[PDB]
């Protein structure tokens, strides 16, 4: 006789992996300036 | 003649493909401020 | 009759999750040392 009919379609797959994790952000910008330095000594007496 | 029996089921899908990779991580936050500045100079003598 | 031909092959999975954000960059280099400071005052007469 004639082949049967086609058989079902197989089970959908299983999902992929997740992604890499991200890269590191970039170096941050410098520091400010630090404080200016105090002020000098008072010059010893005459 | 009688047609044949159904067919075998077709077999299971591929897992997919990976996830994007991540975003990039946030920019670091500024540097430390700098040292204090120098001291002064002293003043002239008296 | 013979046996029916084989069904299709599945679908495929869904794509994976996207991965997470990365670390934050590390914090900058430190900052330039201050001005100096203004001149002491001149010495008591």
């Amino acid at each position: 006789g004639p082949p049967g009919p086609p058989g079902d379609k197989g089970d959908k797959g299983p999902p992929g992996p997740p992604g890499a994790r991200g890269e590191p952000g970039n170096i941050g910008f410098p520091g400010p300036p630090g404080p200016p330095g105090d002020k000098g000594d008072k010059g010893p007496p005459g | 003649g009688p047609p044949g029996p159904k067919g075998p089921k077709g077999d299971p899908g591929d897992p997919g493909p990976p996830g994007a990779r991540g975003q990039a991580g946030v920019l670091g936050f500024p540097g430390p401020p700098g040292p204090k500045g120098p001291k002064g100079d002293p003043g002239d003598p008296g």
